[PDB]
């Protein structure tokens, strides 16, 4: 009787720990997906910002150049 | 001059509140699996 | 006697696994909060950068326009 | 004019797929530890 | 021209080192809960 | 015999839960490292962007100033 109680409680605990492990795996997978998406987003932003400040630098250089030509 | 468009750059959000709630629920329910001989 | 040993060891293990599950829940909650804050931060930065490069584009357009008026 | 260079700013990626796979593997293998008297 | 101020945009950091340390401590202490008949 | 079965199954389950806890600790550590690196990256980007738009504002101000001097 006590053995059946120990076995039932252990099976219940193993079921609950399986649920907890599945929940932890799902949470870690979602966090991985989101962190990787934000990493790709920051990298894309950094790249396109590099390009955009490059364009701004070029146009400001042309402005300053003809500018200088003016006076 | 037409600067590059960055308005599409978006960062997702994570919603693992279901899983955190399940973890706390299991940490509370494991007291129902303790053995009392 | 062996049943009491099994029961005590199982209760100790369930207590330690409860501590581990609480720690995992706390860690996942903190990671969720921080990842969401950084997501909102990147989104705010992207929005205000869009506005700021819009302003820069407008002022460079006005500069190039009157510029052109000069010569 | 020489604007600041930001090309070095990089964001790492995380690869915990091994650990998620191990967690699911253990959640599946714990059925081999159930007690069948 | 007054460009927008972005200096307030800040990203928090996470400090779950206590929880990782507790997880490893429990993974080490669970050897004291093994059954030796 | 049943006690030895319960003990063996419990030891196996505790070993597997130890493996799962080590995996969760490793995953949380990696996620912490990556989230903190991306936080430092976003902060560095915000700082250097502040400096860069400051420079752009200054040079556009000088342009508009001499510009105004022109006409």
């Amino acid at each position: 009787e006590n053995q059946k109680l120990i076995a039932n409680q252990f099976n219940s605990a193993i079921g609950k720990i399986q649920d907890s492990l599945s929940s932890t795996s799902s949470a870690l997978g979602k966090l991985q997906d989101v962190v990787n998406q934000n990493a790709q987003a920051l990298n894309t932003l950094v790249k396109q910002l590099s390009s955009n400040f490059g364009a701004i630098s070029s146009v400001l250089n042309d402005i300053l150049s003809r500018l200088d030509k003016v006076e | 001059v037409d600067l590059g468009d960055i308005s599409g750059i978006n960062a997702s959000v994570v919603n693992i509140q279901k899983e955190i709630d399940r973890l706390n629920e299991v940490a509370k329910n494991l007291n129902e699996s303790l053995i009392d001989l």
